[PDB]
């Protein structure tokens, strides 16, 4: 029995700041107890603006990218070099993704730049297409290490302000990329210790009003 | 439909100068149906605290198993079981049983009266054995905590502040786990003087 | 899991990883593999967990017993036939592969008893997850006759390329040093390679931020 | 679906200052069968690449087929068809993982994992896995069926990171492949003895050596072993 | 999932949660379960998270057309009809989808058809579909009554989500809610389940048996 | 499955237990008491597979009898619950397992406090205001976690039962022809005839 | 007209020869695909021929390149 | 399954179908009409698959209608019901079968006679005095080869169809929420709102 | 559950001098339940007759197959079609359905208005021909006639007692059938005049 | 099923009993697996009835045609190429086996097609149920060249050994042969070794036993 399928293990993750956006991920790449390469990237600039990364099946990732920069390509041989508002793209990967509703791309993707106010923004995706505007979301084989701690940090969960019992919630105000960049940073980390197929490598796409920016940091190759 | 998790729940442990803290949620339900929220799962023998996770008729039935046979060992040798002494026993005991498992995750944590050391422990299902000199987890969102713990956790915590720590991993994995929550209960113990808090959390 | 054990000239000496499982995450991440049969007998156990620590116990327990009664030092040989005469009798589902080294006055040795009560002899042996990785260490850089130092040097170069290339396998590496005429050396932490870098950011939170509903002093004794 | 029948085993790989190596065996398994040698799985690809393929056999000697044809097409119309237009490892390449994606995706495979090993006219090093799922990604080191679980371990202890190619010797990296080799026959009832390794350097251009075997082996030791446990004599 | 939909007399009264999960961890507490067809038509999102989404999104499109061909406003029949017509096509095939379209139409008045991708489509007053259905009808079903003011109807619909939220584990986070007019629906806000029930609690009596 | 549903009130425990028996296709009868007292003040209703029901309700009834006229001292809820659970436990794992569901309801003369306690199959036990087996929660736990009050007249709890059963007729496929419904106290217990009466 | 089908025949080519190849469309390939397409409306009953030259221009591995295309199928480089 | 009753009398047909749907735990409407009229003297029930149902009923009436404007001639009880046995009969192999079974009863103006042909999904069509579909059967299927008299009035027949649902209620697991009946003649379709309104 | 067996039935075929008789029984039924009694096998086109059994809307959509195809005969060729002319056909038009064939056995049986002679005839799903001199049967009751058969039968039997072994045979089998019953017909074929006949039989 | 063929000097003869199954049951109790694909080209049918008979059939018709069309009389290895050609095509989905044989202007033929197009030659054949019992006798009582008497007899000896040692065969024997420059004989029943004994009673019984309801003269015309 032929099966079409398989985890490449990674973690990807993209928070919306006030006014940027980024979006990191894991560069280790693995294959069930073995190491394919420890570093491997996941998380390409698309144009327009745009980062993109599309986590799980290896294969399936790449089409879909591949697939969807293709795309801006001829958005703009159609519509004169317009540009590609952020949101008018997820419509579009929802389309690509739901394209193969029968025969799925096994992988869970995520966008991220800015809209047309200039705020920050991320979006989520179904394998099979469903989209939501998120503004804080892991995505991958450790999603589920890093999300209660974000919760926690970036959106202040179960604070309270001292001295007020369990009657004001601690206000949140809003990171700067630097305190983001951060928090990420220790999540990366944490995840690495306690996760087998996170680790050797972090590379981060920071999306502003002037391009997109990156920056890496190694991580324990276990 | 792993039998554990059928009824879900939590369970973590801290050290700290001179102490350590014992937390968990309060919910039993049958698959998504909640069903209390008054459902304890850290006991106490002598000044040897145990928590246990994992399928509730088990979980009760080993409570009963450990108090009956700590009651027995006091008498016998005429002083209470320590926290290794202890922690040796519910290992043994989860083995006998080793191809008819009681399906829990155990997790000692206690201090010492004569050395004066804090101790926490974990097993599995069969009694694997478990020493750490930071935390333990287990249950369901057993991920959520490790996620918490490798994070917020710092070598000796004043018992004030490994209130908070401990507080905090175990209230925000409750909160992305869709089976623990309905409430939750931790302790602060010290060679004396025990303090018990429930903590109040989402409902939902 | 990555064990493994290779003799020299007067005793053998076996290493091990500290790395339980448990699915994708991590347990323990400092375990000990290495365990005590008698003072001059150890073993190194991979696979199911529980099961080797509990059947070196046992057999340890009743070898005392033996000696004892015996009045001679344990021969290492009868701490073989006992194991695999029990992982026989229940037919492997008492999976605990392990790697038995020890002295007796009757010379250095070094065996590997497989879940079904199969045993084997060597020079060397590897067994668990990283049993290839470390056997490309073992089947490249070996010699008859080894200094006490080289054995050690290449038994611990072995463990390395374990943690290395393997998920199975990682954190520190634990020795143990069995030499004739001579007292048993515990090496537990040979070396620690990884140690998590610090911290980005303190976590402690203000006092009186979670909020309590009820509060109370239990009892203890009567 | 499909099942292979001959197949192939390893091929392992490696980078260095200059260039690239790459090795396999010459044996094709029908199962626990050896019913072959004359096997060769290095099939070069102009002047400048080379591809190590394994598993199906069938199947490897139809991408051959298609190479040689992609080959015999570049230059319909071309004249710089030697020069400045000749196919590259990375038009190779991207080639080869289309169709294998191409035919996953209609669920008849190639049961093939393959390396495409070379320099680009610039001069620049290239090495890039690629099975029959469409999976691909680059590294220093690279290696097919045991090769990911025996041969990468040692050809990393060599070039452990992407900033010590550099300074690795093309002399280095060969003894050491080789060792490997050493290596897959000691431990893998799949292999064969005698291989092929193919050098592709940016200065000398490519050597393909052929037909080697694995010497320097140490099996005196085995005298001593007697038995079990037990048996003493 | 808690997802529910009732007439009366101020019209139609939308209410869901927004948990969404796989398998026992909450991937995420912040889904939009209401598909907004158009200005005057609302879908609500059970079964599969993108067969709703996408086919409803779909199927404003399609309205769109119909309303520029006859210069008239399309009717809740006639919409519902096209959407469970298109799953009909796909019987077999792997869909899934429970769901509300809800319109208030000059002609038919309030009308709220459940469509799901066996190809039923019915035709109702109150509806409740989802892992907490059975949860969300008991309070419904003892308070409804068709005069309810506007406050109360949404009120109502809020208690009802909240009442599952508690009790299923599937369900949870914040409720949102809308109301449906003659002119089109208004958004009434989202709730955080979390600060709601202390709220209510507080302020209602109910919910003893939890201490806080 | 069966209908099963108790509630504690002020001073006193009120049990709702469905009347219909049915073997496939056919309803063998309609009037079906799953309760059976085992003692004056402890009462217990139960609901599980075909056989294994009453064969085990029977057996426990007989165990507390046995203990109360030998030790002429009545058994209280609490321990009661205690030795249901006891067996239920070592059930799961045997042979063959009861597969059966129950609620004890009981009056602590001692205390003089209504108590109730529910049982499941696997022997897991909880103290509870209100409670119910299988699917009969789903559709009434809501409307009590909005009305019950511990401070309850039994007066009240039955109007309060009444909704409940009137919810389970509207939303639930089977029809489990009505139920019987039992009150215990100080007093002892009797059967509130009057709900069928209706 | 004719030159938006053509122009964009071209803009196709070069997409197939960049994302299966990885490798940018060649000048003078571009022009023997032009022609070949311009050459079908010669030979056949029924259609017309394109009515309209283009001058092409580009920068492959052949640094600058310019062709001058006919709709008889002829395109030179100049 | 749902319930399809039908009985011809003297001169007209009657037809009597559960009014209850309900999708696995919960009951989404107890007011349904599974009947859908094909002519203004021809009615047909139905009860099968979730989809299937009336998606079925709907394109038979479709057809039917057509025929009739066309003609301007309405097609008799005998000749539709030929024409439904034909369609199920070429769906039963099919790609994807509609899972449908169904009953007929119109009146003849020409022969001045009530008519009632009763088909399963198979394509299986029958005309008899009174059917039933499903498990709807076993329960009536007695009662009325005890009473039924071909000279019955509609006033009797009604009396005597109470009889079978009252049997139904008694005997049946499932709680199919009361029937809807409705009567076919002479003077075309009414709905008898009194059996319901009782 | 074999689809040739949820309905259920019976026919059988017999011949005499300058005769033939065909009978069936009358039930139609889903699987136990006995659902009609006025359901009869046995049609004809022109002087040639046909009984069929199996899955009963087969049988329905054969009849009408057959009808359809006889009566396009008759206009082209100015005559209706003969019992072998015909059998050669319902053989091959089963057969053109090889793959997903129509779940019965037919029963051929006529006089040839040309010859005289008597004939009978049988098939089975995929349209294997069969002709005997004797007698045909098929339905669910298939062994209870093959032994009736084989012991009342008799080389030409006079039209009047042919009516009483061949009801005999079909009488007796349906009754050790579950199967089949609740009443049953006859037809007593000659060059001319044709008798049909119901008889009277248990109906349980 | 029990069908056998062998060639002689000028000639060849194939035999078959004449019962054909349907589980335990009997259902014909004189058939025929003899068919005529050309006047003097014949084959024996085994295995699934309508099949082979359908199937000769076919091909049958198409030779017939072809002959007329090229004006010769028909070859028996066509009427073999067409067979196994068409037998191929439906991956054995149409189990016919049979025994094809014949004399066209170039000699005697006889082959053995089996049901998924592989086919066989040689002096003699069999094919069906009993196809060990009539190849026990062939491989015994078997010689090159044989008078026509002997072929037939040694033929029609083989499938009796069939009738009486197999339940997958019986009643009685018939035959067929091609005999060069001269035309076919067909032997409906060359013996008749089955014959039920006459009965013990007469059966018939009184007129008016049987209990009518209804009498009628249906019509036939218009």
């Amino acid at each position: 029995q032929f099966n079409p399928y398989g985890d490449n293990g990674g973690t990807i993750l993209g928070i919306a700041g006030e006014d940027f956006a980024v979006l990191a991920g894991d560069t280790r790449n693995i294959t069930d107890y073995s190491i394919n390469s420890r570093y491997e990237p996941k998380v390409f600039d698309c144009g327009d603006n745009i980062v993109m990364s599309a986590n799980g099946f290896a294969a399936d990732g790449d089409a879909l990218v591949k697939r969807f920069k293709n795309s801006v390509k001829w958005y703009h041989f159609d519509h004169n070099d317009k540009k590609l508002s952020i949101n008018s793209a997820a419509r579009n990967i929802q389309h690509l993704l739901y394209g193969k509703r029968f025969f799925p791309y096994y992988v869970h993707t995520i966008i991220a730049g800015l809209d047309e106010d200039g705020k920050g923004a991320v979006y989520s995706f179904d394998p099979v297409g469903s989209y939501e505007r998120e503004q804080c979301r892991a995505g991958g084989a450790a999603a589920s290490l890093i999300m209660p701690f974000l919760d926690n940090q970036v959106n202040f969960k179960n604070q309270y302000e001292p001295g007020t019992n369990g009657k004001v919630k601690k206000p949140l105000k809003y990171l700067s990329v630097e305190e983001v960049i951060k928090l990420v940073r220790d999540s990366f980390t944490s995840a690495t210790e306690r996760h087998i197929q996170v680790g050797d490598g972090l590379e981060i796409l920071i999306v502003t009003k002037d391009g997109v920016r990156k920056e890496f940091y190694e991580l324990k190759r276990d | 439909s792993d039998p554990s998790s059928i009824n879900g729940g939590i369970v973590v442990a801290m050290t700290g100068k001179d102490c350590v803290a014992i937390a968990c949620d309060l919910r039993l339900g049958s698959q998504s149906l909640g069903v209390s929220n008054k459902f304890e799962k850290i006991f106490h023998y002598g000044h040897v605290f145990l928590g246990i996770t994992g399928l509730a008729t088990d979980v009760t039935t080993l409570n009963e198993m450990f108090r009956y046979k700590t009651n027995l060992y006091k008498l016998k040798e005429e002083r209470a079981i320590e926290p290794e002494t202890f922690t040796q026993l519910v290992s043994s005991s989860l083995y006998e049983r080793r191809f008819g498992p009681y399906f829990v995750g155990p997790v000692v944590a206690g201090i010492n009266s004569k050395s004066g050391k804090p101790f926490i422990a974990g097993f599995d299902l069969i009694g694997c054995i478990d020493e750490a000199k930071d935390f333990i987890v287990s249950g369901t969102a057993s991920d959520q905590l490790f996620g918490m713990c490798e994070s917020l956790y710092e070598p000796n915590l004043e018992p004030e502040d490994l209130f908070e720590t401990i507080s905090q991993a175990l209230l925000n994995a409750a909160d992305r786990d869709a089976l623990s929550g309905w409430g939750a209960v931790v302790y602060i113990i010290k060679k004396d003087e025990v303090v018990k808090r429930y903590l109040k959390m989402r409902q939902d | 899991t990555t064990i493994v054990g290779v003799k020299f000239n007067n005793g053998v000496v076996i290493a091990a990883d500290t790395r339980s499982t448990q699915g994708p995450i991590v347990a323990d991440k400092n375990c000990a593999k290495l365990h005590r049969i008698s003072p001059k007998i150890w073993c190194a156990g991979a696979g199911t967990a529980a099961d080797t620590e509990a059947v070196t116990q046992l057999i340890g327990s009743n070898i005392e017993l033996h000696s004892l009664y015996t009045s001679r030092e344990p021969r290492v040989v009868s701490a073989l036939q006992m194991l695999k005469q029990h992982l026989f009798k229940y037919q492997g589902h008492i999976g605990a592969y392990l790697i038995v080294a020890g002295v007796d006055p009757t010379g250095s040795h070094l065996f590997s008893i497989h879940a079904h009560g199969s045993t084997d002899v060597g020079y060397y042996l590897s067994l668990g997850s990283g049993s290839l990785a470390a056997m490309a260490v073992l089947e490249s850089h070996w010699k008859q006759d080894l200094t006490k130092e080289e054995a050690i040097k290449l038994a611990s170069d072995a463990i390395q390329a374990g943690i290395w290339n393997d998920l199975g396998s990682g954190s520190n590496v634990d020795v143990c040093v069995m030499e004739i005429g001579k007292d048993a050396e515990y090496l537990r932490n040979y070396l620690t390679p990884n140690v998590r870098e610090e911290k980005q950011k303190s976590y402690k939170f203000p006092r009186g931020t979670t909020a309590v509903l009820k509060e109370s002093i239990v009892n203890i004794c009567d | 679906t499909q099942q292979p029948i001959v197949t192939g085993t390893s091929v392992i790989s490696m980078k260095y200052d200059n260039g690239v190596i790459i090795a396999a065996d010459n044996l094709g398994s029908y199962g626990s069968l050896l019913r072959f040698n004359g096997v060769e799985r290095l099939i070069p690809v102009g002047d400048n690449t080379v591809v190590g393929i394994s598993g199906d056999i069938s199947d490897m000697q139809h991408i051959e087929r298609l190479l040689k044809d992609l080959v015999t097409e570049n230059a319909y119309d071309n004249p710089l068809a030697d020069a400045e237009e000749a196919l590259e490892p990375s038009y190779i390449f991207e080639y080869l993982a289309t169709v294998m994606y191409q035919r996953r995706s209609k669920m008849n495979p190639l049961w093939n994992a393959i390396i495409v090993a070379g320099v680009q006219s610039n001069g620049d090093q290239f090495l890039r896995y690629v099975n029959l799922l469409g999976v691909t990604y680059s590294s220093p080191t690279l290696a097919t069926g045991f090769g990911a679980h025996m041969a990468n371990p040692l050809l990393r202890k060599v070039v452990d990171r992407e900033s010590d190619i550099p300074k690795t010797t093309v002399q280095v990296a060969e003894e050491a492949i080789v060792n490997a080799m050493r290596v897959l026959y000691y431990r893998d009832a799949r292999s064969s003895r005698n291989f092929s390794l193919a050098i592709i350097d940016k200065n000398t251009g490519l050597t393909f050596k052929k037909n080697l075997q694995v010497e320097n082996m140490k099996w005196d030791f085995a005298k001593d072993i007697k038995g079990y446990g037990t048996q003493k004599i | 999932t808690t997802t529910l939909a009732f007439r009366f007399q101020g019209g139609i009264i939308v209410a869901v949660d927004s948990r969404a999960t796989a398998g026992n961890w909450v991937a995420s507490q912040t889904v939009k379960r209401v598909i907004e067809i158009n200005p005057f038509l609302l879908g609500t999102m059970a079964g599969g998270a993108a067969d709703c989404q996408f086919w409803e999104t779909w199927l404003g499109s399609q309205c769109r057309l119909h309303e520029l061909r006859e210069k008239e406003r399309i009717s809740v029949a006639a919409a519902s009809k096209i959407l469970s017509n298109l799953v009909y096509q796909y019987k077999g095939a792997g869909l899934s989808m429970g769901t509300m379209i809800c319109g208030y139409t000059r002609k038919e008045g309030p009308t709220i058809y459940y469509v799901d991708s066996d190809g039923t489509r019915l035709k109702g007053d109150i509806f409740c579909v989802g892992s907490g259905q059975t949860f969300a009808y008991g309070v419904l079903d003892s308070n409804y009554k068709w005069d309810l003011s506007v406050e109360d109807a949404l009120y109502l619909g809020k208690r009802s989500i909240l009442a599952a939220a508690h009790r299923d584990a599937y369900s949870g986070g914040s409720v949102n809610l809308y109301h449906v007019t003659e002119d089109g629906w208004i958004y009434h806000g989202n709730h955080d389940v979390g600060e709601l029930f202390w709220k209510v609690k507080e302020e209602e009596g109910s919910f003893n048996n939890v201490i806080g | 499955m069966d209908i099963i549903l108790g509630i504690r009130v002020q001073d006193s425990v009120i049990l709702a237990s469905s009347k219909a028996v049915t073997r496939g296709i056919s309803v063998l009868k309609d009037s079906d008491d799953k309760t059976r007292q085992l003692s004056p003040h402890t009462l217990m209703s139960f609901a599980g597979e075909a056989g294994d029901t009453v064969q085990f309700a029977e057996y426990i009834q007989a165990n507390i009898q046995l203990y109360s006229i030998r030790e002429d001292y009545e058994l209280s809820p609490q321990a009661v619950s205690s030795f249901v659970r006891q067996e239920l436990a070592k059930s799961i794992r045997s042979r063959r397992p009861y597969q059966v569901n129950v609620l004890i309801g009981g009056y602590d003369k001692k205390k003089n406090k209504p108590e109730l306690y529910q049982i499941d199959y696997l022997g897991t036990k909880v103290e509870l205001p209100y409670g119910a087996h299988g699917y009969s929660g789903f559709y009434t736990f809501s409307l009590l976690d909005h009305h019950y009050r511990p401070d309850m007249t039994t007066e009240e709890g039955l109007d309060l039962l009444k909704l409940c059963v009137q919810e389970l007729e509207k939303r639930m496929p089977m029809d489990f022809k009505g139920v019987i419904v039992k009150i215990v106290d100080k007093d002892g217990i009797r059967q509130v005839d009057d709900f069928q009466a209706q | 007209p004719d030159a938006r089908v053509l122009s964009n025949y071209l803009r196709q080519q070069c997409n197939y020869s960049s994302l299966v190849f990885n490798r940018k469309l060649a000048v003078e390939r571009a022009g023997h695909l032009l022609c070949d397409k311009a050459q079908k409306n010669t030979q056949s009953y029924g259609g017309r021929p394109y009515g309209v030259g283009l001058l092409i221009i580009g920068y492959d591995k052949s640094g600058a390149h310019l062709l001058e295309f006919q709709p008889s199928g002829n395109v030179t480089e100049l």
